[PDB]
């Protein structure tokens, strides 16, 4: 069972990541944010999809 | 009413002063005070049944012209004494030939695309260009690149030309003074 | 065929006939036109 | 149940073999399941079936849901019959499109 | 506002969901349409959901207090559709949102201060 | 009063109406089966207003 | 040569309040803006506005229309002849042309235009006919030169528009018909 | 030129020529009926019977069509070949042939029409040499496997080219496809040419009117940001309603209404050319549909009008044309109607003209004010023309009446049209004989 919880969980954090890159493929307008961390963020612009 | 052909002619030098059909012809010739002699014919119907009531409008067929305002301007195109280059008040440069009149051509205005990809600008409603006051040509360089340079009324730069294409050219030389331009020179 | 020489049903071909711009410009209608802009750059 | 499904789960269901046979071979997925044999996905032709399958799916869904969650309801399918004419205006502008050039 | 819409929130909370659901467009966190927001619910990614009392019949929603008192999810009713919908960051009218998980997400703080004010309503 | 505020009252005489597009009409061809002049001018106006 | 002034204010949630400053700025009334979320701009047209103020205590007129402008880029605009009275009102139009927030209101004198304009993205500025509530077709067109517009005035009389963008330009344009 | 050029236009000419047994097979194979194997095997004598049992049918149905039995279906038909004929003759024949296609393009889905056509096709050829009246008259049909039949079977004329890829193919032309045909300024004067031909021969019918008054409103629309096509689609389209308002059919009449109103709604027309659309329509009008229709048509156009002279009165004999049309109890009815489209400068232009012309129905004047809700402005014209009419009229209270009225709905109006004609309202109380003021 508790294996069962980890390979839950390890395919969560890779689908997470799949799905931010299936993000970025899209339409609109993004800036790259680099954390002090390390940490790879985007933040896209306030504009509404038409 | 088959068609209206709006302003063939200029209005302030009569408007269409003489406007005969051919005998027989589906061609009529037009003239104006403008220096200015038109041809116009009328294509056979789109419709084999129909004929008569489907007309198609008149198309421009042929024309000879001249300006329409004293020339500011003239010069020899060449050594030959073939062609002269004429600009008048009326804005048009013109090319005419001293061997056949039929070789006589209006220098064409319209602009080439800028070389950085930006947009040129200006009102799309096009005008001619401001008359021209000064001309320099030099046959050295001819079809290879721009050989006149004309310095037109109350511009603060000059536009070069190309005799070979008779066309405009892709470079408008500026004063860098703020000062209109007196003059112009080329290079032999 | 013809020589020239209560109400009538070529009013409005007779209308046709003569006036050669339909729509109406002259009346200085002072309300503003839909779609189109009458706008120049100074 | 059916109430709770999603429209998109509606528009595949029937087709499980060739649905989790696809998303397990990363393969393409069926457009349509059981209601390939509703009348107007019928009257889809070409690829619109797909577009009218992924239509009808959502208002089966909306009609479905209010269906079962109505506490009162008229036994008349008024919310059905406007779906319905949804969907057909839909298939007319679909059908009505055409792709060799005139 | 239709009486099966509960938990219908003020002008208050309503101010701080939109707020929220405005901030997790931008971060593209958020999940817009009853379909999407039963997507959700049933992969367990969602952390509250939002639903538009004014939707006309309320049974497209309805079926999502069902799947949230199953899954203990926090659930919400904003009055306007269309508030929602520009709130959502979209040209069309929105019903149900759902705000995704995300641990690393900038907006947490906010995400976790609204949830605990819609589960008093619940209470 | 002043031929200004006549102007103006005009101008607020002046109240909504909608306009023809493209797509105002392309669903009028569905229909012209069965029907009648009268229905059918009906439901033009029905259209454009 | 009596009148009254109105103060209307309008928050971020879309809940408007109109004050009678005359009566030591009591509340007259308030509503709320049909859709309503994210508000930035609010601006009364089609009589003395304080971009086009009177002459003269006599020349004082009250505005027809209200436009309500928000950070989604919708604008919802408002009857005022029906929509001081219902307390929930009803825009005549909502008009998403422009799809970031909503920075400048403006109506022309007779307010027959209302323009709409954006500071956060390159020509972001639209004419809107009233009370026909459409968008003008043929201006502004992609070769305008109005850049990220910061500021839109209109002239009283000349029926002259100017636009201020952040590269400092003021162009200028004269609608024909005024 | 070239050689291939030439050589084109002559086989062009020379199409429907059986120069050899290869030709003749496929000139004679094509048919509306049987394919190609049985077509090419038939001869002309077993079409001839067949089309004249089918003619036999279509005079039993309609007895127009037993002139034709005469002239085209006769017996002495069979030996006539077209190409051996003058250009007179050629002539004579296709007046037969346009005459019949005018009068078979309603009975299209009768059967007994395609076997009696059968007898054009193959004989006469009219699938090659009449081909742009056999499209006219059966274009309605376009759904219908009859004139996929017809495109099958037939060459296109340039006219007809968006029409080129739904030859030889399942699916049918498209509504789309079918504006994009009416599209075009020579195929829209091919068309008024044919339904003028239609309406001088009594020939229109409801099905028809219905695609071809579809299809020019969809013009219209695809036009409508267009203002050079739309100045261009005045004459036609004007000039085509104007002919169908000439016709006696109220069917053509309540399509020549839906012309005028949406065009009208498209294009801001001229306040003559609205005033002699509406003496036209006026005019020839005579049945029930075609004045309901007809009285909204007039609402709409004057709803349009935006110049300076827009609410102004009607001109006299236009005014007397429309009170012997329509009725004042008609008029009171037709605001009482829950409907009721806006129509406030047709009714404020009305009741100016009332007050110029009739001198008598004042009282009619304050019943169409209490029954529709007038603007400022036309209250004010109306106001104005009123105190006119007061300074000229010996006779008061009709129109103190109507001054009571406006007295209790909008009086400081009524003050200002006073100081604005220079008349304090002691003066005009004076004038009136009565005191109407607070």
């Amino acid at each position: 069972v508790k294996q069962h919880l980890q390979r839950e969980t390890q395919l969560k954090q890779v689908q997470q990541r799949m799905d931010a890159q299936r993000e970025l493929l899209k339409k609109g307008s993004k800036k790259k944010i680099v954390d002090s961390s390390g940490k790879i963020s985007f933040k896209w612009k306030k504009q509404r999809k038409r | 009413r088959i068609h209206v052909l709006k302003n063939i002619h200029r209005e302030s030098y009569g408007g269409v002063t003489q406007a005969t059909f051919l005998n027989g012809q589906p061609i009529i010739v037009t003239s104006g005070g403008d220096n200015s002699l038109k041809e116009y014919v009328f294509d056979p119907s789109l419709s084999q049944g129909s004929g008569d009531v489907v007309v198609q409008p008149p198309r421009y067929l042929r024309s000879r012209g001249g300006h329409s305002q004293p020339p500011s301007y003239i010069a020899f195109a060449d050594s030959q004494s073939h062609f002269m280059l004429s600009a008048s008040k009326d804005r048009s440069l013109w090319s005419f030939s001293l061997r056949k009149d039929a070789q006589s051509q209006e220098m064409s205005q319209r602009l080439h695309k800028k070389q950085d990809g930006g947009r040129v600008g200006g009102s799309t409603i096009k005008s001619k260009f401001p008359e021209i006051v000064a001309l320099a040509i030099e046959n050295a360089r001819i079809g290879e690149w721009e050989n006149i340079i004309t310095a037109h009324k109350d511009e603060k730069f000059a536009r070069t030309w190309d005799m070979r294409n008779k066309r405009v050219g892709r470079w408008t030389f500026d004063t860098t003074d703020d000062g209109f331009v007196k003059s112009v020179a080329m290079s032999q | 065929d013809e020589s020239d020489s209560n109400g009538d049903i070529n009013a409005l071909t007779k209308i046709l006939s003569t006036t050669y711009n339909y729509k109406d410009t002259l009346s200085n209608s002072k309300l503003l036109p839909p779609k189109k802009l009458d706008i120049v750059r100074l | 149940s059916l109430a709770k499904s999603p429209a998109s789960t509606i528009q595949i269901l029937g087709a499980e073999k060739a649905l989790f046979r696809a998303l397990k071979t990363k393969h393409d997925t069926p457009k349509y399941g059981l209601l390939y044999h509703a009348s107007l996905v019928g009257q889809a032709t070409g690829k619109n079936k797909g577009k009218i399958a992924r239509v009808l799916a959502a208002k089966a869904a909306v009609s479905l849901r209010y269906d079962a969650l109505a506490e009162d309801r008229d036994d008349s399918g008024d919310i059905g019959l406007e779906s319905r004419a949804k969907v057909e205006n839909r298939l007319s502008q679909l059908e009505g499109r055409d792709l060799r050039t005139t | 506002p239709n009486p099966k819409a509960f938990p219908l929130a003020d002008a208050a909370l309503t101010q701080q969901i939109l707020d929220v659901v405005q901030q997790a467009a931008n971060l593209r966190q958020l999940k817009k349409g009853a379909n999407e927001a039963t997507k959700t619910l049933n992969r367990g990614i969602s952390e509250f959901i939002i639903m538009a009392a004014d939707c006309e019949p309320i049974e497209i929603l309805l079926h999502l207090p069902l799947l949230c008192e199953d899954k203990n999810v926090p659930y919400v009713f904003v009055p306007s559709r269309v508030a929602l919908g520009r709130a959502c960051g979209v040209s069309r009218p929105v019903i149900a949102a759902s705000i995704t998980t995300n641990d690393a997400s900038a907006i947490k703080t906010q995400i976790y201060a609204v949830k605990d004010k819609i589960e008093t309503l619940l209470i | 009063e002043d031929e200004e505020d006549i102007a103006l009252e005009f101008i607020n005489g002046e109240k909504k109406d909608k306009l023809v597009n493209m797509n105002s009409f392309t669903s009028m061809f569905d229909n012209i089966q069965n029907v009648q002049m009268d229905t059918f001018f009906d439901r033009v106006m029905k259209v454009l207003t | 040569g009596k009148f009254r002034t109105i103060l209307i204010a309008v928050n971020a949630y879309g809940e408007v309040w109109e004050f009678d400053l005359n009566k030591n700025g009591h509340v007259i009334r308030r509503w709320k803006d049909q859709g309503g979320v994210g508000i930035t701009k609010i601006q009364v047209g089609g009589g003395t506005t304080t971009t086009c103020p009177a002459l003269q205590i006599s020349k004082i007129k009250q505005n027809r229309w209200l436009a309500v402008g928000s950070e989604s880029g919708f604008v919802n605009l408002y009857d005022r002849n029906n929509a001081m009275t219902s307390s929930t009102p009803t825009p005549v139009a909502a008009l998403d042309q422009l799809t970031t927030t909503i920075s400048n209101l403006q109506f022309s004198p007779d307010g027959q235009i209302l323009c709409m304009a954006s500071r956060a993205v390159k020509d972001a500025l639209r004419l809107v006919h009233l009370p026909s509530c459409s968008v003008f077709s043929n201006w502004p067109t992609s070769g305008t030169p109005l850049g990220k517009v910061t500021s839109v005035a209109f002239s009283p009389s000349g029926g002259l528009l100017a636009v201020g963008n952040e590269q400092g330009k003021v162009r200028l344009w004269k609608l024909n018909h005024y | 030129s070239s050689l291939s050029d030439q050589l084109a236009q002559v086989a062009s000419n020379n199409a429907t020529v059986a120069l050899d047994r290869k030709r003749r097979q496929k000139l004679h194979s094509a048919s509306l009926i049987y394919n190609s194997k049985t077509a090419a095997t038939q001869d002309y004598d077993f079409i001839f019977e067949n089309a004249s049992k089918a003619l036999e049918e279509l005079s039993q149905i309609e007895p127009k069509f037993a002139i034709f039995s005469r002239t085209l279906f006769s017996e002495s038909s069979i030996s006539l070949d077209r190409n051996v004929q003058t250009k007179e003759e050629i002539k004579d024949l296709d007046n037969a042939i346009n005459a019949y296609l005018l009068l078979a393009s309603s009975k299209w889905y009768l059967a007994p029409t395609l076997h009696a056509t059968e007898w054009l096709v193959r004989r006469f050829q009219i699938h090659v040499k009449n081909t742009e009246m056999l499209l006219l008259s059966t274009l309605n049909y376009y759904q219908t496997p009859v004139f996929k039949r017809i495109l099958s079977i037939i060459k296109l004329p340039p006219l007809f080219n968006c029409l080129s890829n739904f030859v030889r193919s399942e699916k049918p032309p498209t509504a789309l496809t079918m504006i994009k045909l009416f599209n075009d300024m020579d195929f829209l004067k091919l068309y008024t040419s044919y339904l003028d031909q239609c309406i001088k021969h009594n020939a229109t019918y409801t099905n028809q009117l219905l695609f071809t008054t579809c299809c020019f409103i969809n013009v219209v629309a695809f036009n409508s940001n267009n203002d050079e096509k739309l100045n261009q689609l005045v004459p036609i389209l004007l000039e085509i309603s104007a002919k169908l308002l000439a016709s006696k059919s109220k069917d053509c009449q309540i399509a020549a209404h839906t012309i005028l109103v949406v065009f009208a709604t498209a294009l801001p027309l001229k306040k003559t050319i609205i005033l002699a659309a509406m003496e036209t329509i006026l005019s020839n009008l005579d049945a029930k549909e075609a004045k309901h229709s007809a009285l909204l048509t007039i609402c709409k156009l004057f709803q349009t009008l935006k110049g300076q002279g827009n609410v102004d009165q009607l001109p006299s004999k236009i005014f007397k044309l429309f009170d012997s049309k329509f009725d004042t109890v008609s008029i009171l009815t037709f605001l009482d109607k829950e409907d009721k489209p806006v129509c406030d400068k047709f009714i404020t232009s009305y009741t100016r003209s009332i007050a110029r012309y009739d001198r008598s129905k004042l009282n009619i004047i304050l019943s169409l004010l209490k029954k529709i809700r007038l603007e400022r402005y036309e209250v004010r014209l109306i106001i104005t023309d009123l105190i006119y009419l007061s300074e000229i009229l010996e006779d008061k209270s009709q129109l103190v009446e109507l001054f009571e009225y406006f007295i209790s709905i909008n009086e400081d109006l009524v003050l200002k049209c006073l100081k604005s004609l220079g008349l304090t309202g002691e003066l005009f109380e004076i004038r009136l004989t009565t005191s109407l003021f607070t």
